[PDB]
């Protein structure tokens, strides 16, 4: 490994820092909440009376096991355009709440349902925040929402004093005042009804035909989870390096019991690294601390490669009288297992040395190991 | 009765001299003064691991990081060079003597009292009374030779900054010379200058009684030796007082060792900023690699991971560059201390204002955490009288 | 009648739901400025106070005088409006198009399809004596829909003008009304020193966390040069 | 100033810049350290004397003419004739202590580079020691070496006639003092020409 | 900012930010090196004085 | 350039440019630091030549170990070599002094 790190077939006398040693995980666990219901998507997509754009319909989804793959056979949609999360990776996440908003628009206005847009729909009818996290689904519905004599059942707002704030509804039938004379409901000259009819015919070309739209908004934040994908929950193991999947939060480490004082609305913990420190178990409501795997630095002490092939190994700042990291099969990254050298293990203030025996004489320093300890190649 | 005021700073006191055609002022007494000088000699040795710092326990991030060439062999080489230079800095200052000298069992040097600087056998560390205040008034954040791992998990309370640094791949190495054989070097240097004069710095050590050495030192600055012998006892007293009040002026002052603490503070602050820099988005979805990996498919998570990688590489290069500049500054300051030890201690210096203020007589070295302290003994004139000259 | 009083260091809530310990976190959000003017009202009518950037509400009642609050614009039967009328054991938060009461607190509902019920907000206790005048503090805001309410009951107060010290607020509920709110009003019954109102502003605070995860102190960053 | 240099009077750019962590506290710290070091540099060179010395009213030093180096009372700045020809042959771009703001708008013609730098957040600070009390330090240093020799650098200042000090200085390089006294006048001339 | 909608102006603004940060870091680094050189030259003058 | 049309080859070329510029700036910075170190070491040699060679030095341990007598310069590739001739005491004997 020393010859590999510095690209040569020969090594001069000295001490070289090669790599780090780490302890590999031995098991994987998954922990999701205790819920079994199947919350309905078939009551949103499969309907008959999709609402107007100016009064759009909102439904809230709660404790259930959501499955975002059985909704591909509810509508001819070709695909979901998603912003915060990739549509593929939707069955492995847990969200606090889900909101489904349904309405119907024209084809050429479908591009207006996106963050940071402008128009007659993104200004007075339906506005999305710039930091949207969710998906939209639009599909053609010319077979249903059209008539030979016209479909005068959908309306859209045309005039408004000011632009809407995101996710705000403005159902009201007043009389717009665009001019000087303060009309009092006559709706005559320079005073219009704010709502405009939105008639549809089968003869119109694409981009002038009705399009049915449903948008899904998630809450990917830190709070108790309510809507989760369909993944099973294994058992819980402590005081052992494992891989964990705590409620969509993946990682690796050692899980142990905690003395912390999480408040009822608390769910996670953090130190000053913007990384998680403690977790509340979804089905037990107990606090667990997470500790990184055992790791350290390895150095190789060698004489000249033209003198001998023997080496000594220094593990940097470890208590190998208690932490020898001796493994079997696949449990540790540097796989050579130089251990079991008999009475040839030394404990230095700078770590511990394997492969060199400590003599009780004194000589001039040849190879500096540290803390006043040197090493050298000598005769017997 | 208390307020904030503004003024124009004053350059100093006012004085006028009495120059005349035939008039000369000559002193009639003298004073023995002892000052102190503090010099940094070395800094802390640190090491950084790219793989743990940038891409924590991730394989996809490691595979992406392999595509940037050798931007981490270079940082490792720079840090290793700095560490080796730090080890070499303290060898030049202290390892000036080939042998190790010892004081005689009976300590009577004509009246001069060297109790405050000679090693103390009763103390387990065998350190002078003056080099125990220097070691208690400077607090190192990390000594390095602690093998701390094993208790970061059981801290229970808010884990200290050291564990946060350690878990992210930043480590501190211990110095080669322990601060117990540096004191042996100082004892050897100081025990060979009060029993042999300056002879041990040139050839073999040759013993000589202390009063005769002091007479030689006076003769070297232009005062005849008979001045010392006729005023020996008095001079001894002026020395004993001078040492007696140099300990107190260090024991009660708030912070006299301000040069040897700024190094520790700067290194700790640099490491803390390096750790805190990890929680930055750099214009990505999130600052956690295990979050953007579990919310996006592999094709379009690579952009976010690339943003994180290219932010953290720069964040680390800035640190190594500033470390190189600071190391150069410390090397210059250590070369100065080596020269001062060779000239003030192993001999008598004729340069003005180099080895303290006044006419230089002697100097004594002491060791402080990451630095050296010089006690300069100088001769100052005193009460002067007017005279007519031709 | 009404008057003005000083708020001192009062009205600080938890920015989020993450446990922290022994840190100096700094957050920029809607907060009540330190050393501001809070309007103290009296009751013996009930003006429609303006609502903007959220409202901090404080009351020191013996047992109960305040039922709930009303929100909306023009407070009539032409725009949607909230209702947070309380109860002996429940809460009747709802969004509707109420018409009026001018004194049930509404006459008719026109286009109303939102309701919500949970535990009551007001909780009181006494040590066999009414001298434990617990002070109730609430904070309301309307950031991007999602009506946020924070609350805290401090029963250790005796009460002359306003307590001096520091305390924190915990969240209660988040819920999507999705309306325009401009005006504000209070609902209170009759009987047989309280009702202080203040307004929040966008400010940056630096908060200090205890060793047990509580908030012990905070410093404003737009009050003094020293701050 | 990072905010003015990078994102000129923009809020969206500022909000984006907040996402890069502390890449501007570090630059500010580095520049402040450099400035403080610059202030400390001139204190070590010049502030070598604790007191301030003055020349006698009558200036006769055995023949030596120190007119070209002693301060000139007639000049308002109290600077030597030689220390003026050096202050006129070096032209500083920005002194710093000018408070220039107020005329960049009324330049009318092509605005100078200083206004272009100022409008973008780059500023120059003035030194702590004005170049009028540095000359006082130099005068104190120079007036105590021609009336007391080198004695004022060790302990109290002790006066001594200039020819005897010159005799000591010759004796220090291996020439006996009687060489000076027997060739005093000539030597003085060779000095006066050398300065001239 | 006046030719693109907010979603795709962020890329351009990020390019400008990441260019100017480097442009400024180079300046501060060169200033540090020059300051060290001047400090050495000032120590020499102090000794000479 | 031969596998992509001009509009979307610019992104890749920009990546290469922004990598190589940094790769070169690192080199010039390290060169500046090393040059400063060499300048300091050359100033020391100039002083040593002025003091040891063109005169006799009374400073301890400057111009070799012992009591300095002479020095001779020699030139080596990219450097200088000083031969310092010094005087060292020898066989010593005890005596009684007053
Ligand atoms: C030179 O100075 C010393 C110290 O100031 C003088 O010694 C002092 O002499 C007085 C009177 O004899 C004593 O009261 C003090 O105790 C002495 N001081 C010490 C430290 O012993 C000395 O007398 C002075 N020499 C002359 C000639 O005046
Ligand atoms: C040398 O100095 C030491 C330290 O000042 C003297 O020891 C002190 O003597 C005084 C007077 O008897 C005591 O009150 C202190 O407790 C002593 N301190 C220590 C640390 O011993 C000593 O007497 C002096 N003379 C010698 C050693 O001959
Ligand atoms: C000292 O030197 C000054 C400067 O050279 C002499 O002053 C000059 O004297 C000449 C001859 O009389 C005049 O032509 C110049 O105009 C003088 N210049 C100034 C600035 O005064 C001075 O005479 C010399 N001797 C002294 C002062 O005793
Ligand atoms: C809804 O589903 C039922 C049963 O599958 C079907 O008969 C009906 O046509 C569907 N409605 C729409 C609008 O597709
Ligand atoms: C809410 O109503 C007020 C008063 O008419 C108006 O100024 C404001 O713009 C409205 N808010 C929104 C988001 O339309
Ligand atoms: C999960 O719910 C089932 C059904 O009520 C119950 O039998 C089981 O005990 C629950 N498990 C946990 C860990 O809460
Ligand atoms: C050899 O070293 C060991 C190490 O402590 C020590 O105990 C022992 O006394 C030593 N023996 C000799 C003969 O040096
Ligand atoms: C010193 O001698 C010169 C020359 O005679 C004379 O001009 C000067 O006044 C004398 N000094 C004093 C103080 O009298
Ligand atoms: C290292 O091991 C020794 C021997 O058991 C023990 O005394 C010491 O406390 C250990 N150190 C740590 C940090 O665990
Ligand atoms: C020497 O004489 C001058 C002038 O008379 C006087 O100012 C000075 O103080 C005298 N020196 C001493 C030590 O008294
Ligand atoms: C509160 O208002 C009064 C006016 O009634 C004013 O004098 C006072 O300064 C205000 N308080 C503060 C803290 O500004
Ligand atoms: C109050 O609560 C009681 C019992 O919880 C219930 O019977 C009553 O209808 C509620 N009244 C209102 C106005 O909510
Ligand atoms: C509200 O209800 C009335 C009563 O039928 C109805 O006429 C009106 O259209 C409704 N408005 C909305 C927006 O639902
Ligand atoms: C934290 O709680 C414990 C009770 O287990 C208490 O002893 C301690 O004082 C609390 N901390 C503070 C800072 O009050
Ligand atoms: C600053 O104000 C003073 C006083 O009016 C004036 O003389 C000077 O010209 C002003 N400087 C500038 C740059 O405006
Ligand atoms: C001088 O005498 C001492 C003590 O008798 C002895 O140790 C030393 O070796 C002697 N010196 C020489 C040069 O013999």
């Amino acid at each position: 490994e020393t010859k590999c790190t510095l690209k040569s077939f020969t090594v001069e006398k000295g001490i070289y820092q090669t790599s780090n040693f780490r302890v590999q995980p031995t098991e994987s666990i998954v922990r999701f909440p205790n819920i079994t219901n199947l919350c309905p998507f078939h009551e949103v997509f499969n309907a008959t009376r999709f609402a107007s754009v100016y009064a759009w319909n909102r439904k809230r989804i709660s404790n259930c096991v959501a499955d975002y793959s059985v909704l591909y056979n509810f509508a001819p949609f070709f695909a979901f355009k998603c912003y915060g999360v990739s549509p593929t990776k939707l069955n492995d996440l847990c969200f606090t709440n889900v909101y489904a908003d349904s309405f119907v628009i024209r084809g050429n206005e479908v591009s207006q349902i996106a963050p940071g847009q402008t128009g007659n729909i993104a200004d007075y009818n339906y506005k999305l925040p710039d930091d949207f996290t969710g998906c939209v689904i639009a599909w053609n519905s010319n077979k249903l929402d059209s008539k030979v004599s016209g479909n005068y059942n959908y309306l859209y707002r045309l005039f408004r004093k000011s632009k809407l704030k995101p996710f705000e509804r403005d159902i009201s039938t007043e009389i717009y005042q665009a001019g000087n004379k303060p009309c009092n409901g006559v709706a005559g000259f320079n005073c219009y009804f704010p709502l405009q009819s939105y008639g549809f015919r089968p003869t119109y070309g694409v981009g002038h035909q009705p399009y049915r739209v449903v948008v899904l908004s998630f809450e990917l934040l830190h709070a108790p989870a309510t809507v989760c994908g369909p993944k099973k929950s294994t058992n819980l193991v402590k005081n052992k390096c494992v891989n964990f999947n705590f409620n969509g939060l993946t990682g690796t480490g050692v899980l142990t019991e905690s003395n912390k004082k999480f408040l009822p609305f608390q769910q996670f913990g953090r130190d000053i690294a913007d990384t998680t420190d403690a977790v509340r178990d979804p089905q037990t409501l107990e606090i667990l601390d997470i500790t990184p795997c055992s790791f350290g630095g390895v150095s190789v002490i060698t004489p000249g490669t033209n003198t001998s092939n023997q080496v000594a190994v220094l593990y940097q700042d470890v208590n190998c009288t208690e932490v020898p990291v001796a493994i079997h099969a696949d449990q540790l990254t540097p796989t050579w297992r130089v251990y079991s050298t008999g009475s040839n293990v030394f404990q230095t203030r700078a770590g511990c040395l394997i492969g060199a025996e400590y003599v009780n004489n004194s000589y001039e320093c040849d190879i500096p190991i540290g803390a006043g300890i040197c090493a050298s190649y000598q005769t017997q | 009765s208390q307020s904030i005021i503004a003024y124009t700073m004053s350059l100093g006191a006012e004085n006028s001299v009495a120059y005349s055609n035939n008039s000369i002022a000559i002193p009639t007494n003298f004073t023995i003064s002892v000052t102190t000088e503090i010099l940094p000699v070395s800094m802390t040795k640190t090491s950084v691991d790219c793989t743990m710092y940038i891409c924590g326990d991730s394989t996809e991030c490691s595979n992406l990081l392999l595509q940037y060439g050798s931007f981490c062999t270079q940082l490792k080489r720079a840090l290793t060079g700095i560490a080796v230079e730090q080890d070499k800095n303290t060898q030049e200052v202290f390892a000036q003597v080939k042998q190790i000298y010892k004081t005689p069992p009976i300590k009577y040097f004509g009246g001069f009292n060297f109790s405050q600087i000679l090693p103390d056998p009763s103390k387990p560390s065998k350190r002078s009374p003056i080099e125990d205040l220097l070691f208690n008034k400077v607090t190192l954040a990390d000594a390095g030779f602690i093998k701390q791992y094993g208790d970061c998990l059981g801290d229970i309370a808010a884990r200290d900054l050291i564990c946060a640094q350690k878990f992210n791949g930043l480590t501190v190495l211990p110095p080669l010379l322990t601060d117990e054989m540096i004191a042996q070097y100082t004892s050897a240097l100081l025990a060979g200058t009060i029993t042999s004069g300056w002879t041990f710095g040139a050839g073999p050590a040759l013993q000589i009684p202390f009063p005769m050495q002091m007479a030689y030192r006076f003769n070297g600055i232009g005062v005849t030796q008979n001045v010392l012998y006729e005023n020996q006892k008095l001079i001894a007293n002026q020395f004993n007082s001078a040492i007696g009040k140099i300990q107190d002026s260090l024991s009660s002052t708030p912070s006299a060792l301000g040069k040897l603490q700024d190094v520790v503070n700067h290194n700790a602050q640099a490491l803390n900023t390096l750790v805190k820099q990890l929680s930055s988005k750099f214009g990505a979805i999130s600052s956690v690699l295990n979050d953007i990996l579990s919310r996006l498919d592999p094709p379009e998570a690579e952009v976010q991971i690339d943003r994180l990688i290219t932010g953290r590489l720069q964040s680390l290069q800035t640190y190594v560059t500033q470390q190189l500049i600071r190391a150069a500054e410390i090397r210059a300051s250590a070369n100065l201390a080596a020269t001062k030890m060779s000239e003030c201690v192993l001999g008598q210096s004729k340069r003005v204002d180099f080895c303290g203020k006044g006419y230089h007589l002697m100097s004594f070295p002491q060791s402080a955490p990451h630095g050296v302290v010089f006690l300069h003994v100088t001769y100052v004139p005193a009460q002067e009288k007017n005279f007519t000259t031709a | 009648t009404q008057s003005y009083t000083n708020s001192f260091t009062r009205g600080v809530y938890y920015p989020d739901k993450v446990f922290r310990s022994s840190v100096l976190h700094s957050t920029q959000d809607l907060f009540l400025p330190f050393f501001s003017n809070v309007t103290w009202f009296h009751a013996i009518d009930n003006p429609v106070l303006p609502f903007n950037d959220g409202v901090y509400f404080a009351s020191t009642e013996k047992s109960n005088g305040i039922r709930g609050w009303i929100f909306g614009t023009t407070l009539d039967s032409k725009t949607q409006s909230l209702l947070i009328v309380n109860n002996a054991t429940n809460v009747v938060i709802k969004v509707c198009e109420f018409q009026f009461c001018n004194d049930r607190v509404y006459s008719s509902a026109n286009n109303c399809t939102f309701e919500y019920v949970s535990q009551p907000f007001l909780m009181d206790l006494e040590g066999k004596q009414g001298n434990f005048k617990n002070l109730r503090e609430f904070v309301f805001k309307n950031i991007d829909g999602y009506f946020k309410i924070y609350s805290k009951h401090t029963p250790v107060n005796l009460g002359r003008d306003l307590p001096q010290g520091f305390s924190a607020l915990e969240p209660l509920v988040d819920l999507p009304i999705g309306i325009n709110i401009t005006r504000f009003q209070t609902l209170l019954a009759l009987h047989r020193a309280a009702y202080y109102v203040g307004y929040l502003q966008p400010r940056t605070f630096l908060l200090k966390y205890n060793e047990n995860g509580t908030i012990t102190d905070a410093v404003d960053c737009a009050l003094d040069p020293l701050s």
